[PDB]
Protein backbone atom coordinates (compact mmCIF):
# COMPACT_ATOMS: atom_id res chain seq x y z
CA UNK A 1 0.00 0.00 0.00
CA UNK A 2 1.39 3.56 1.12
CA UNK A 3 4.71 4.08 2.58
CA UNK A 4 5.15 5.87 5.23
CA UNK A 5 7.43 6.67 8.67
CA UNK A 6 6.42 2.84 10.17
CA UNK A 7 7.99 1.09 7.46
CA UNK A 8 10.93 3.50 6.77
CA UNK A 9 13.49 0.83 7.05
CA UNK A 10 11.76 -0.62 4.38
CA UNK A 11 13.53 1.31 1.77
CA UNK A 12 16.89 0.26 2.57
CA UNK A 13 16.38 -3.47 2.29
CA UNK A 14 17.59 -5.98 -0.58
CA UNK A 15 13.68 -5.71 -3.25
CA UNK A 16 14.70 -3.29 -5.44
CA UNK A 17 12.69 -0.20 -5.36
CA UNK A 18 12.16 3.30 -7.17
CA UNK A 19 11.16 6.48 -6.40
CA UNK A 20 9.52 8.56 -9.02
CA UNK A 21 9.29 11.94 -8.98
CA UNK A 22 7.37 14.21 -11.90
CA UNK A 23 7.46 17.22 -10.70
CA UNK A 24 10.02 18.60 -12.84
CA UNK A 25 8.82 16.97 -15.95
CA UNK A 26 6.71 19.68 -17.30
CA UNK A 27 8.47 23.22 -16.13
CA UNK A 28 7.41 26.55 -17.89
CA UNK A 29 7.80 30.40 -17.31
CA UNK A 30 4.67 32.67 -17.53
CA UNK A 31 4.98 36.15 -18.79
CA UNK A 32 2.92 38.52 -20.55
CA UNK A 33 1.94 38.73 -24.59
CA UNK A 34 2.16 41.72 -26.34
CA UNK A 35 -1.34 42.32 -26.22
CA UNK A 36 -1.31 41.90 -22.39
CA UNK A 37 -2.50 38.42 -22.56
CA UNK A 38 -0.44 35.30 -20.84
CA UNK A 39 1.28 32.64 -22.57
CA UNK A 40 3.81 29.93 -21.08
CA UNK A 41 7.05 29.07 -22.26
CA UNK A 42 7.84 25.89 -21.52
CA UNK A 43 11.67 24.58 -20.25
CA UNK A 44 13.32 21.52 -20.32
CA UNK A 45 12.11 19.27 -17.57
CA UNK A 46 13.58 15.67 -16.13
CA UNK A 47 12.05 12.91 -14.37
CA UNK A 48 13.98 11.88 -11.24
CA UNK A 49 14.16 8.41 -10.67
CA UNK A 50 15.68 6.87 -7.59
CA UNK A 51 16.90 3.83 -6.03
CA UNK A 52 17.54 4.93 -2.39
CA UNK A 53 18.89 1.35 -1.47
CA UNK A 54 22.06 2.75 -4.11
CA UNK A 55 22.10 5.74 -4.92
CA UNK A 56 21.25 5.40 -8.36
CA UNK A 57 19.22 8.13 -10.52
CA UNK A 58 17.93 7.54 -13.80
CA UNK A 59 17.68 11.62 -14.55
CA UNK A 60 15.13 11.37 -18.24
CA UNK A 61 15.73 14.58 -19.49
CA UNK A 62 12.22 15.72 -21.11
CA UNK A 63 13.49 18.35 -23.98
CA UNK A 64 10.58 21.12 -24.82
CA UNK A 65 9.91 19.02 -28.41
CA UNK A 66 7.89 16.70 -26.93
CA UNK A 67 5.13 19.11 -25.95
CA UNK A 68 5.09 20.59 -29.27
CA UNK A 69 1.74 19.99 -30.32
CA UNK A 70 0.61 18.62 -27.62
CA UNK A 71 -2.90 19.33 -25.81
CA UNK A 72 -3.41 19.50 -21.78
CA UNK A 73 0.18 19.41 -21.07
CA UNK A 74 0.02 18.83 -17.06
CA UNK A 75 -2.37 15.48 -17.79
CA UNK A 76 -0.08 14.32 -20.56
CA UNK A 77 3.64 14.92 -18.39
CA UNK A 78 2.40 11.89 -16.09
CA UNK A 79 1.48 9.65 -19.00
CA UNK A 80 5.14 10.64 -20.32
CA UNK A 81 6.65 10.12 -17.10
CA UNK A 82 4.51 6.03 -16.91
CA UNK A 83 5.62 6.28 -20.33
CA UNK A 84 9.17 6.48 -19.91
CA UNK A 85 9.37 4.57 -16.28
CA UNK A 86 8.20 1.84 -18.10
CA UNK A 87 10.31 2.08 -20.70
CA UNK A 88 13.14 1.94 -18.35
CA UNK A 89 12.31 -0.73 -16.61
CA UNK A 90 11.65 -2.50 -19.77
CA UNK A 91 15.18 -1.82 -20.73
CA UNK A 92 16.91 -3.31 -17.33
CA UNK A 93 17.57 -6.80 -17.20
CA UNK A 94 15.43 -8.97 -15.38
CA UNK A 95 17.29 -9.17 -12.17
CA UNK A 96 17.92 -5.17 -11.93
CA UNK A 97 14.32 -4.30 -12.51
CA UNK A 98 12.36 -2.69 -9.28
CA UNK A 99 9.62 -5.04 -6.87
CA UNK A 100 7.80 -1.80 -6.03
CA UNK A 101 7.61 1.95 -7.37
CA UNK A 102 6.72 4.40 -5.21
CA UNK A 103 5.86 7.70 -6.88
CA UNK A 104 6.17 10.36 -4.94
CA UNK A 105 3.05 12.31 -6.24
CA UNK A 106 -0.79 10.55 -6.09
CA UNK A 107 -1.55 11.73 -9.04
CA UNK A 108 0.78 9.58 -10.78
CA UNK A 109 -0.44 6.08 -9.11
CA UNK A 110 -2.71 5.39 -12.31
CA UNK A 111 -0.76 6.42 -15.25
CA UNK A 112 2.24 4.32 -14.04
CA UNK A 113 -0.16 1.53 -12.91
CA UNK A 114 -1.93 1.47 -16.51
CA UNK A 115 1.84 1.19 -18.44
CA UNK A 116 2.88 -1.25 -16.20
CA UNK A 117 -0.15 -3.76 -16.65
CA UNK A 118 2.55 -6.19 -18.11
CA UNK A 119 4.37 -6.06 -14.89
CA UNK A 120 1.75 -7.26 -13.00
CA UNK A 121 4.41 -8.02 -9.93
CA UNK A 122 5.70 -4.87 -9.58
CA UNK A 123 4.12 -2.66 -6.75
CA UNK A 124 2.92 0.55 -7.76
CA UNK A 125 2.74 2.32 -4.30
CA UNK A 126 2.36 6.36 -2.79
CA UNK A 127 3.99 7.29 -0.20
CA UNK A 128 2.92 9.23 2.94
CA UNK A 129 6.58 11.07 2.78
CA UNK A 130 7.08 14.59 1.68
CA UNK A 131 10.26 14.17 -0.03
CA UNK A 132 12.15 17.03 -1.22
CA UNK A 133 12.82 15.66 -4.89
CA UNK A 134 11.51 18.94 -6.49
CA UNK A 135 14.13 20.34 -5.28
CA UNK A 136 16.80 18.31 -7.79
CA UNK A 137 17.00 20.79 -10.06
CA UNK A 138 19.14 23.16 -7.48
CA UNK A 139 22.09 20.74 -7.90
CA UNK A 140 24.23 22.48 -10.49
CA UNK A 141 25.16 19.56 -12.53
CA UNK A 142 21.94 18.07 -12.96
CA UNK A 143 20.39 21.43 -13.60
CA UNK A 144 23.56 22.32 -15.66
CA UNK A 145 22.80 18.45 -18.36
CA UNK A 146 18.85 19.21 -17.94
CA UNK A 147 19.37 22.99 -19.71
CA UNK A 148 21.74 22.22 -21.93
CA UNK A 149 20.05 19.36 -24.16
CA UNK A 150 19.03 20.01 -27.33
CA UNK A 151 17.19 16.37 -27.63
CA UNK A 152 15.43 13.79 -25.28
CA UNK A 153 18.50 11.83 -23.08
CA UNK A 154 19.14 10.00 -20.15
CA UNK A 155 21.64 10.58 -18.08
CA UNK A 156 23.01 8.25 -14.60
CA UNK A 157 24.47 9.97 -11.93
CA UNK A 158 25.15 8.27 -8.00
CA UNK A 159 22.91 10.91 -6.10
CA UNK A 160 25.04 10.14 -2.98
CA UNK A 161 29.05 10.42 -4.15
CA UNK A 162 31.11 7.75 -2.58
CA UNK A 163 29.02 8.22 0.82
CA UNK A 164 27.99 4.62 0.89
CA UNK A 165 31.60 3.43 1.55
CA UNK A 166 31.74 5.55 4.46
CA UNK A 167 27.64 5.36 5.51
CA UNK A 168 24.26 3.21 5.69
CA UNK A 169 22.11 3.62 3.00
CA UNK A 170 19.75 5.20 5.93
CA UNK A 171 21.88 7.55 6.94
CA UNK A 172 22.91 8.53 2.94
CA UNK A 173 19.20 9.25 2.02
CA UNK A 174 18.96 11.39 5.47
CA UNK A 175 21.60 13.44 4.32
CA UNK A 176 20.29 13.92 0.75
CA UNK A 177 16.61 14.51 1.85
CA UNK A 178 17.90 17.43 4.38
CA UNK A 179 20.30 18.89 1.62
CA UNK A 180 17.32 18.85 -0.90
CA UNK A 181 15.15 20.13 1.76
CA UNK A 182 17.50 22.87 2.61
CA UNK A 183 17.61 23.99 -1.17
CA UNK A 184 13.95 23.99 -1.56
CA UNK A 185 13.37 26.19 1.74
CA UNK A 186 16.42 28.97 0.87
CA UNK A 187 18.40 27.68 -2.16
CA UNK A 188 21.07 30.55 -1.77
CA UNK A 189 21.59 30.03 1.52
CA UNK A 190 22.25 26.41 1.32
CA UNK A 191 24.21 26.55 -1.68
CA UNK A 192 26.55 29.43 0.25
CA UNK A 193 26.58 26.55 3.02
CA UNK A 194 27.71 23.73 0.76
CA UNK A 195 30.49 26.11 -1.12
CA UNK A 196 31.96 28.78 0.91
CA UNK A 197 34.51 27.06 1.84
CA UNK A 198 37.01 27.18 -1.17
CA UNK A 199 39.58 24.35 -0.13
CA UNK A 200 37.00 22.03 -0.12
CA UNK A 201 35.39 21.35 -3.93
CA UNK A 202 33.32 19.26 -5.60
CA UNK A 203 34.86 15.85 -7.60
CA UNK A 204 34.73 15.88 -11.34
CA UNK A 205 32.81 13.15 -11.13
CA UNK A 206 30.37 14.16 -7.99
CA UNK A 207 27.56 16.11 -7.40
CA UNK A 208 28.54 17.37 -3.76
CA UNK A 209 31.54 18.63 -2.03
CA UNK A 210 34.45 16.05 -0.49
CA UNK A 211 33.57 16.73 3.05
CA UNK A 212 34.92 14.18 5.82
CA UNK A 213 32.97 13.23 8.36
CA UNK A 214 33.36 15.66 10.91
CA UNK A 215 32.64 18.26 8.02
CA UNK A 216 29.69 16.64 7.04
CA UNK A 217 28.42 16.47 10.88
CA UNK A 218 28.68 20.56 10.70
CA UNK A 219 27.17 20.96 7.37
CA UNK A 220 24.16 18.94 8.29
CA UNK A 221 23.69 21.38 11.68
CA UNK A 222 24.23 24.07 9.38
CA UNK A 223 21.34 22.89 7.27
CA UNK A 224 18.69 22.02 9.74
CA UNK A 225 19.38 25.46 11.72
CA UNK A 226 18.65 27.16 8.16
CA UNK A 227 15.59 25.18 7.89
CA UNK A 228 14.63 25.90 11.44
CA UNK A 229 15.79 29.65 10.65
CA UNK A 230 13.39 29.92 7.76
CA UNK A 231 10.32 27.90 9.65
CA UNK A 232 10.78 31.27 12.10
CA UNK A 233 10.45 33.55 9.65
CA UNK A 234 7.98 31.93 7.62
CA UNK A 235 5.64 31.44 10.76
CA UNK A 236 6.93 34.43 13.08
CA UNK A 237 8.32 31.93 15.28
CA UNK B 1 -52.04 -15.07 -20.99
CA UNK B 2 -49.85 -18.08 -19.19
CA UNK B 3 -49.96 -19.56 -15.14
CA UNK B 4 -47.35 -20.09 -12.72
CA UNK B 5 -49.82 -23.45 -9.96
CA UNK B 6 -48.32 -23.70 -6.68
CA UNK B 7 -48.88 -27.15 -4.77
CA UNK B 8 -49.19 -25.37 -1.62
CA UNK B 9 -47.78 -22.15 0.30
CA UNK B 10 -46.63 -24.47 3.33
CA UNK B 11 -44.51 -21.13 4.80
CA UNK B 12 -45.49 -17.49 4.84
CA UNK B 13 -43.59 -15.71 2.02
CA UNK B 14 -43.50 -12.38 0.29
CA UNK B 15 -44.31 -13.76 -3.41
CA UNK B 16 -42.71 -11.24 -6.29
CA UNK B 17 -43.72 -11.43 -9.64
CA UNK B 18 -41.54 -8.88 -12.17
CA UNK B 19 -42.43 -5.53 -10.52
CA UNK B 20 -45.22 -6.27 -8.09
CA UNK B 21 -45.68 -8.42 -4.66
CA UNK B 22 -47.98 -9.85 -2.52
CA UNK B 23 -47.89 -11.40 0.83
CA UNK B 24 -48.75 -14.91 1.40
CA UNK B 25 -49.71 -16.48 4.92
CA UNK B 26 -48.38 -19.98 6.42
CA UNK B 27 -50.55 -22.49 4.23
CA UNK B 28 -52.90 -19.98 2.82
CA UNK B 29 -55.30 -21.56 -0.06
CA UNK B 30 -52.71 -19.91 -2.54
CA UNK B 31 -52.00 -21.74 -5.55
CA UNK B 32 -50.12 -19.56 -7.61
CA UNK B 33 -50.01 -16.80 -10.69
CA UNK B 34 -52.21 -16.60 -13.62
CA UNK B 35 -52.91 -13.90 -16.52
CA UNK B 36 -49.32 -13.66 -16.71
CA UNK B 37 -48.50 -11.74 -20.14
CA UNK B 38 -46.64 -13.79 -23.12
CA UNK B 39 -44.12 -12.18 -25.17
CA UNK B 40 -41.98 -10.98 -22.20
CA UNK B 41 -39.17 -13.20 -20.10
CA UNK B 42 -40.71 -12.56 -16.09
CA UNK B 43 -38.97 -13.33 -12.86
CA UNK B 44 -40.77 -14.98 -9.56
CA UNK B 45 -39.47 -14.33 -6.89
CA UNK B 46 -39.26 -15.07 -2.78
CA UNK B 47 -38.81 -13.57 0.97
CA UNK B 48 -39.29 -15.81 3.49
CA UNK B 49 -41.73 -13.96 6.47
CA UNK B 50 -39.34 -15.97 9.31
CA UNK B 51 -36.19 -15.60 7.68
CA UNK B 52 -35.45 -12.43 5.23
CA UNK B 53 -32.14 -13.90 4.89
CA UNK B 54 -31.96 -15.45 0.95
CA UNK B 55 -34.12 -13.07 -1.11
CA UNK B 56 -34.40 -16.08 -4.32
CA UNK B 57 -36.51 -16.58 -7.95
CA UNK B 58 -36.23 -17.65 -11.02
CA UNK B 59 -36.25 -16.55 -14.28
CA UNK B 60 -38.63 -17.74 -16.91
CA UNK B 61 -40.68 -17.54 -19.93
CA UNK B 62 -44.31 -19.37 -20.03
CA UNK B 63 -43.19 -20.33 -23.78
CA UNK B 64 -40.57 -22.85 -22.99
CA UNK B 65 -42.38 -24.58 -20.92
CA UNK B 66 -45.33 -25.78 -18.43
CA UNK B 67 -43.55 -24.51 -14.84
CA UNK B 68 -44.91 -24.62 -11.52
CA UNK B 69 -43.74 -23.69 -8.01
CA UNK B 70 -43.44 -26.71 -5.27
CA UNK B 71 -42.07 -26.06 -1.63
CA UNK B 72 -39.22 -28.35 -0.90
CA UNK B 73 -39.60 -28.72 3.62
CA UNK B 74 -36.12 -30.29 2.78
CA UNK B 75 -34.07 -27.92 1.02
CA UNK B 76 -36.44 -24.85 2.65
CA UNK B 77 -37.26 -23.30 -0.16
CA UNK B 78 -40.24 -22.57 -3.09
CA UNK B 79 -38.69 -24.78 -6.20
CA UNK B 80 -39.63 -24.30 -9.92
CA UNK B 81 -39.95 -27.24 -11.50
CA UNK B 82 -41.21 -28.28 -15.10
CA UNK B 83 -44.00 -30.22 -16.05
CA UNK B 84 -44.03 -32.81 -18.92
CA UNK B 85 -47.21 -33.78 -19.19
CA UNK B 86 -49.43 -30.43 -20.90
CA UNK B 87 -52.66 -32.46 -20.11
CA UNK B 88 -52.00 -32.52 -16.71
CA UNK B 89 -50.61 -29.43 -16.23
CA UNK B 90 -53.65 -27.94 -18.16
CA UNK B 91 -56.25 -29.78 -15.64
CA UNK B 92 -54.65 -28.68 -12.62
CA UNK B 93 -54.61 -25.21 -13.66
CA UNK B 94 -58.17 -24.91 -14.80
CA UNK B 95 -59.07 -26.97 -11.21
CA UNK B 96 -57.23 -23.61 -9.49
CA UNK B 97 -58.97 -20.92 -11.65
CA UNK B 98 -62.34 -22.23 -11.07
CA UNK B 99 -61.68 -22.38 -7.29
CA UNK B 100 -60.09 -18.81 -7.85
CA UNK B 101 -57.16 -20.02 -5.91
CA UNK B 102 -54.56 -17.83 -7.75
CA UNK B 103 -53.61 -14.20 -8.19
CA UNK B 104 -53.92 -12.38 -11.51
CA UNK B 105 -50.80 -10.53 -12.73
CA UNK B 106 -52.17 -7.07 -12.44
CA UNK B 107 -51.07 -5.36 -15.51
CA UNK B 108 -52.53 -2.25 -16.26
CA UNK B 109 -53.23 -1.30 -19.92
CA UNK B 110 -51.70 2.11 -19.81
CA UNK B 111 -48.52 0.37 -18.60
CA UNK B 112 -45.28 0.03 -20.31
CA UNK B 113 -43.18 -0.79 -17.37
CA UNK B 114 -42.04 -4.28 -17.46
CA UNK B 115 -41.65 -4.00 -21.24
CA UNK B 116 -39.51 -0.87 -20.86
CA UNK B 117 -37.27 -2.88 -17.81
CA UNK B 118 -36.63 -5.97 -20.28
CA UNK B 119 -36.46 -4.68 -23.48
CA UNK B 120 -33.60 -6.54 -24.38
CA UNK B 121 -33.69 -9.23 -21.87
CA UNK B 122 -34.18 -12.69 -23.34
CA UNK B 123 -34.08 -15.93 -21.78
CA UNK B 124 -31.29 -17.65 -23.90
CA UNK B 125 -28.68 -14.96 -23.10
CA UNK B 126 -30.35 -15.35 -19.04
CA UNK B 127 -29.51 -19.13 -19.24
CA UNK B 128 -25.45 -18.33 -20.06
CA UNK B 129 -25.10 -16.07 -17.33
CA UNK B 130 -27.10 -18.49 -15.27
CA UNK B 131 -25.84 -21.88 -16.04
CA UNK B 132 -27.92 -25.13 -15.42
CA UNK B 133 -28.31 -26.59 -18.58
CA UNK B 134 -30.90 -29.43 -17.49
CA UNK B 135 -33.61 -26.69 -16.65
CA UNK B 136 -35.07 -23.91 -19.13
CA UNK B 137 -35.67 -21.64 -16.19
CA UNK B 138 -32.74 -20.03 -14.27
CA UNK B 139 -31.86 -19.69 -10.56
CA UNK B 140 -30.96 -16.45 -9.23
CA UNK B 141 -30.30 -15.29 -5.34
CA UNK B 142 -29.25 -12.81 -3.28
CA UNK B 143 -25.70 -14.17 -2.37
CA UNK B 144 -24.48 -15.45 -5.57
CA UNK B 145 -20.98 -13.80 -6.66
CA UNK B 146 -20.15 -13.23 -9.82
CA UNK B 147 -17.12 -14.88 -11.75
CA UNK B 148 -15.35 -11.06 -11.62
CA UNK B 149 -15.91 -11.66 -7.55
CA UNK B 150 -15.05 -15.19 -7.62
CA UNK B 151 -11.20 -13.66 -9.24
CA UNK B 152 -10.98 -10.55 -6.91
CA UNK B 153 -16.37 -18.94 -4.35
CA UNK B 154 -18.43 -22.25 -6.06
CA UNK B 155 -18.36 -21.73 -9.88
CA UNK B 156 -21.16 -23.63 -10.62
CA UNK B 157 -23.31 -21.16 -8.99
CA UNK B 158 -22.05 -18.26 -9.64
CA UNK B 159 -23.56 -15.21 -12.45
CA UNK B 160 -21.21 -15.19 -15.42
CA UNK B 161 -21.64 -11.83 -16.10
CA UNK B 162 -19.19 -10.34 -18.76
CA UNK B 163 -15.84 -8.94 -16.53
CA UNK B 164 -15.54 -5.23 -17.16
CA UNK B 165 -12.03 -4.02 -16.01
CA UNK B 166 -10.79 -0.91 -16.97
CA UNK B 167 -7.77 -1.36 -15.79
CA UNK B 168 -6.91 -4.50 -17.57
CA UNK B 169 -4.77 -5.81 -20.44
CA UNK B 170 -8.50 -6.18 -22.10
CA UNK B 171 -9.06 -2.77 -22.18
CA UNK B 172 -5.67 -0.97 -22.81
CA UNK B 173 -3.87 -1.15 -26.20
CA UNK B 174 -0.20 -1.26 -25.73
CA UNK B 175 0.95 2.16 -26.60
CA UNK B 176 -1.93 3.90 -26.69
CA UNK B 177 -1.94 3.39 -22.65
CA UNK B 178 -3.16 7.21 -21.85
CA UNK B 179 -5.72 7.26 -24.96
CA UNK B 180 -7.17 3.93 -23.88
CA UNK B 181 -7.36 4.94 -20.43
CA UNK B 182 -9.07 7.96 -20.59
CA UNK B 183 -11.29 7.33 -23.61
CA UNK B 184 -12.76 3.88 -23.27
CA UNK B 185 -14.31 4.10 -26.73
CA UNK B 186 -11.88 1.17 -27.88
CA UNK B 187 -12.81 -1.25 -25.07
CA UNK B 188 -16.73 -0.59 -25.50
CA UNK B 189 -16.65 -0.25 -29.39
CA UNK B 190 -13.82 -3.34 -30.69
CA UNK B 191 -13.29 -5.33 -27.84
CA UNK B 192 -16.84 -5.46 -25.81
CA UNK B 193 -19.23 -4.53 -28.66
CA UNK B 194 -17.68 -5.93 -31.81
CA UNK B 195 -15.76 -8.64 -30.05
CA UNK B 196 -17.65 -10.20 -26.99
CA UNK B 197 -21.60 -9.11 -27.10
CA UNK B 198 -21.75 -8.76 -31.14
CA UNK B 199 -24.00 -6.13 -30.88
CA UNK B 200 -25.91 -3.41 -28.46
CA UNK B 201 -28.74 -5.55 -28.12
CA UNK B 202 -27.19 -7.96 -26.39
CA UNK B 203 -24.91 -5.42 -24.02
CA UNK B 204 -28.50 -3.71 -22.86
CA UNK B 205 -29.93 -6.76 -22.52
CA UNK B 206 -26.91 -8.21 -19.88
CA UNK B 207 -27.02 -4.71 -18.52
CA UNK B 208 -31.06 -4.75 -18.08
CA UNK B 209 -30.81 -8.42 -15.87
CA UNK B 210 -27.86 -6.92 -13.83
CA UNK B 211 -30.42 -3.90 -12.55
CA UNK B 212 -33.25 -6.50 -12.28
CA UNK B 213 -31.11 -9.38 -9.93
CA UNK B 214 -29.70 -6.10 -7.90
CA UNK B 215 -33.08 -4.69 -7.49
CA UNK B 216 -35.22 -7.95 -7.00
CA UNK B 217 -32.79 -9.98 -4.65
CA UNK B 218 -30.40 -7.03 -3.34
CA UNK B 219 -27.74 -8.60 -5.58
CA UNK B 220 -24.41 -6.92 -4.77
CA UNK B 221 -22.48 -8.43 -7.64
CA UNK B 222 -25.20 -7.65 -10.14
CA UNK B 223 -25.19 -4.09 -8.94
CA UNK B 224 -21.74 -3.48 -9.54
CA UNK B 225 -21.90 -4.97 -12.89
CA UNK B 226 -24.70 -3.17 -13.54
CA UNK B 227 -22.79 0.73 -12.94
CA UNK B 228 -19.63 -1.11 -14.91
CA UNK B 229 -21.59 -0.91 -17.55
CA UNK B 230 -23.07 2.04 -17.57
CA UNK B 231 -19.71 3.71 -16.51
CA UNK B 232 -18.23 1.74 -20.07
CA UNK B 233 -20.81 3.40 -22.26
CA UNK B 234 -20.19 7.18 -20.60
CA UNK B 235 -16.53 6.77 -20.76
CA UNK B 236 -16.30 6.50 -23.91
CA UNK B 237 -16.34 9.53 -26.30
CA UNK B 238 -17.41 7.57 -29.43
CA UNK B 239 -20.84 6.09 -28.66
CA UNK B 240 -22.90 5.80 -31.98
CA UNK B 241 -26.08 7.97 -31.07
CA UNK B 242 -28.61 4.87 -31.33
CA UNK B 243 -27.01 3.35 -27.91
CA UNK B 244 -27.07 6.72 -26.24
CA UNK B 245 -30.27 7.31 -27.20
CA UNK B 246 -31.74 3.89 -25.96
CA UNK B 247 -29.41 3.97 -22.59
CA UNK B 248 -30.92 7.20 -21.63
CA UNK B 249 -34.58 5.53 -22.28
CA UNK B 250 -33.03 2.49 -20.07
CA UNK B 251 -32.05 4.69 -17.56
CA UNK B 252 -34.77 6.38 -17.41
CA UNK B 253 -37.05 3.44 -16.60
CA UNK B 254 -34.85 1.46 -14.10
CA UNK B 255 -34.20 4.90 -11.93
CA UNK B 256 -38.18 5.45 -12.24
CA UNK B 257 -38.98 1.63 -11.03
CA UNK B 258 -36.35 1.93 -8.18
CA UNK B 259 -38.00 1.77 -4.65
CA UNK B 260 -36.92 5.43 -3.38
CA UNK B 261 -36.17 3.36 0.08
CA UNK B 262 -33.51 1.64 -1.87
CA UNK B 263 -31.81 4.39 -3.13
CA UNK B 264 -28.78 4.38 -0.79
CA UNK B 265 -27.75 0.95 -1.38
CA UNK B 266 -28.74 0.00 -5.08
CA UNK B 267 -27.05 3.72 -6.31
CA UNK B 268 -23.03 4.48 -6.59
CA UNK B 269 -22.83 8.12 -6.07
CA UNK B 270 -19.09 8.32 -7.91
CA UNK B 271 -20.76 6.54 -10.95
CA UNK B 272 -23.91 8.39 -11.32
CA UNK B 273 -22.26 12.15 -10.55
CA UNK B 274 -19.57 11.22 -12.96
CA UNK B 275 -21.27 9.87 -15.66
CA UNK B 276 -24.17 12.95 -15.46
CA UNK B 277 -22.11 15.57 -15.03
CA UNK B 278 -17.62 14.91 -15.59
CA UNK B 279 -18.34 12.38 -18.75
CA UNK B 280 -17.78 12.26 -22.35
CA UNK B 281 -21.71 11.55 -22.06
CA UNK B 282 -22.64 14.07 -19.72
CA UNK B 283 -25.03 16.00 -22.11
CA UNK B 284 -26.29 12.98 -23.73
CA UNK B 285 -28.92 11.18 -21.18
CA UNK B 286 -31.39 14.01 -20.49
CA UNK B 287 -33.87 11.90 -19.49
CA UNK B 288 -32.06 10.34 -17.39
CA UNK B 289 -30.12 13.45 -15.58
CA UNK B 290 -34.12 15.04 -15.31
CA UNK B 291 -35.51 12.08 -13.06
CA UNK B 292 -32.36 11.63 -11.27
CA UNK B 293 -31.95 15.56 -9.95
CA UNK B 294 -35.78 15.68 -9.57
CA UNK B 295 -36.10 11.73 -7.45
CA UNK B 296 -32.44 11.76 -5.86
CA UNK B 297 -31.14 15.19 -5.65
CA UNK B 298 -29.04 14.16 -2.36
CA UNK B 299 -27.00 11.28 -4.32
CA UNK B 300 -25.74 14.42 -6.57
C1 LIG C 1 -43.90 -35.17 -7.67
C2 LIG C 1 -44.51 -35.11 -9.05
O1 LIG C 1 -45.27 -33.94 -8.97
C3 LIG C 1 -45.74 -33.33 -10.01
O2 LIG C 1 -45.53 -33.78 -11.07
C4 LIG C 1 -46.53 -32.10 -9.77
O3 LIG C 1 -46.63 -31.69 -8.69
N1 LIG C 1 -47.06 -31.56 -10.88
C5 LIG C 1 -47.86 -30.41 -10.95
C6 LIG C 1 -48.24 -29.88 -12.18
C7 LIG C 1 -49.00 -28.73 -12.20
C8 LIG C 1 -49.37 -28.12 -11.03
C9 LIG C 1 -48.99 -28.67 -9.80
C10 LIG C 1 -49.39 -28.02 -8.52
C11 LIG C 1 -48.24 -29.82 -9.79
Amino acid sequence: GAMNSSNYAELFNNDIKLFVDDTNVYRVTVHKTFEGNVATKAINGCIFTLNPKTGHLFLKIIHTSVWAGQKRLSQLAKWKTAEEVSALVRSLPKEEQPKQIIVTRKAMLDPLEVHMLDFPNIAIRPTELRLPFSAAMSIDKLSDVVMKATEPQMVLFNIYDDWLDRISSYTAFSRLTLLLRALKTNEESAKMILLSDPTITIKSYHLWPSFTDEQWITIESQMRDLILTEYGRKYNV
Amino acid sequence: MNTVPFTSAPIEVTIGIDQYSFNVKENQPFHGIKDIPIGHVHVIHFQHADNSSMRYGYWFDCRMGNFYIQYDPKDGLYKMMEERDGAKFENIVHNFKERQMMVSYPKIDEDDTWYNLTEFVQMDKIRKIVRKDENQFSYVDSSMTTVQENELSDPAHSLNYTVINFKSREAIRPGHEMEDFLDKSYYLNTVMLQGIFKNSSNYFGELQFAFLNAMFFGNYGSSLQWHAMIELICSSATVPKHMLDKLDEILYYQIKTLPEQYSDILLNERVWNICLYSSFQKNSLHNTEKIMENKYPELL
